[PDB]
């Protein structure tokens, strides 16, 4: 069990990515692989899902993420 | 062997008594201490310190479901969190600005003298008690509480830049939004039609227009063929909503909106100020505070007052 599911992460300009993961895996890791994809570095995104904002320290299971769920990839202002 | 009676807790109602050796730091007896905020883990009872209140971290079963029903999470580190931050708001201004508690500047805390000022403008209950105690000690013009668990909440420190969306993101989910409902749909000439419904935080928060007029006209977005679809609100059942958008230049009309945020800089980084539309326009700017009649300037999220809206298309 625990097998690798694929994910979609839609970036601010509406273009939908598709992501191998495991539940078993944490936030940070899948805003790796976002920060690699899309050419933004981590510090300058947040990630929600269903509204949600994803902690980097907990598994993506904790927010029921299932299989070609959209995880949305918001910019982040220092303001 | 001397000693001292003191009290634990972790929301300051329910208290434990304990006997502390004097001997022994505090660390040593409870794990991480503080004292009003400060750490005092590495710190030995002081005579003064008898029948003083310390938080402590909760590290058993009863301080752990105490935390919970107070704060609604059980992230062992929330607290040690909390009281950091509580360590430096209790230490900053909360001026009133036309009936509203602000925050004075400092350790770059504009985004949050918004955030609080847009809170005490918009119809929203929170769940956990810290938050409804707090947001009342708030209003009654102590601020600190609040603020500190908001940082909390939000995982950000004293001294951080932030983004005002994302602490309302993080804030919502502690906020009873059960009871909002948000109806879309999405015509695409090519595709056709698609209704959606949206509940409780996504129900309130839209990201690509500051408009909720345009919101209600149609704003033009992809569709998975290529083509340019039409999306349109359809219903709304909520007491406000929030429009947000990238910083740009836009016009504030008096009576038309209940307040907004308005971002100066550049997005790495950058300043907040805060426009509230009351009898005319109010700019809050930390302590500051200036009037208008107009506004243009680069705003960032609008907030609109609601109950039910129906579209006529
Ligand atoms: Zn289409």
């Amino acid at each position: 069990m625990d097998e690798p599911l694929s994910i979609l992460v839609r970036n601010n300009k509406g273009r939908s990515s598709t992501y191998e993961v495991r539940l078993t895996q944490t936030v940070a890791h899948l805003k790796q692989q976002v920060s690699g994809l899309e050419g933004v570095q981590d510090d300058l995104f947040w990630l929600t899902f269903e509204g949600k904002p994803l902690e980097d320290q907990l598994p993506l299971g904790e927010y029921g993420l299932k299989p070609l769920s959209t995880v949305f990839m918001n910019l982040r202002l220092r303001g | 062997v001397r000693t001292i009676k003191v009290f634990t807790t972790v929301d300051n109602i329910n208290l434990h008594t304990q006997v502390v050796d004097m001997s022994m730091t505090y660390g040593q007896q409870f794990g991480p201490t503080y004292l009003d905020g400060a750490d005092v883990t590495k710190i030995k009872p002081h005579n003064s310190h008898e029948g003083k209140t310390f938080y402590v971290l909760p590290n058993d079963d009863t301080l752990r479901v105490e935390a919970f029903e107070y704060y609604h999470t059980t992230d062992p580190s929330f607290l040690g969190r909390y009281m950091s931050a509580l360590n430096h708001t209790k230490k900053w201004k909360y001026p009133q600005v036309n009936g509203l508690t602000s925050i004075k500047w400092a350790d770059n805390n504009c985004y949050l003298a918004t955030a609080l000022l847009t809170l005490q403008q918009i119809e929203l209950k929170f769940n956990p008690p810290a938050l409804q105690d707090a947001y009342y000690r708030a209003r009654a013009g102590e601020a600190a509480n609040f603020c500190a668990l908001i940082l909390a909440y939000c995982n950000k420190t004293v001294g951080e830049l932030g983004d005002v969306r994302e602490t309302m993101s993080y804030l919502f989910q502690h906020a009873n939004l059960d009871s909002c409902k948000r109806v879309l749909n999405v015509v695409c000439k090519t595709c056709g039609q698609q209704q959606t419904t949206l509940k409780g935080v996504e129900a309130v928060m839209y990201m690509g227009t500051l408009s909720y007029e345009q919101f209600k006209k149609g704003v033009q977005i992809p569709c998975t063929c290529g083509k340019q679809a039409t999306k349109y609100l359809v219903q709304q059942e909520s007491p406000f909503v929030m429009m947000s958008a990238p910083p740009a230049q836009y016009e504030l009309k008096h009576g038309t909106f209940t307040c907004a945020s308005e971002y100066t800089g550049n997005y790495q980084c950058g300043h907040y100020k805060h426009i509230t539309s009351k009898e005319t326009l109010y700019c809050i700017d930390g302590a500051l505070l200036t009037k208008s009649s107009e506004y243009k300037g680069p705003i960032t999220d609008v907030f609109y007052k609601e109950n039910s809206y129906t579209t006529t298309i």
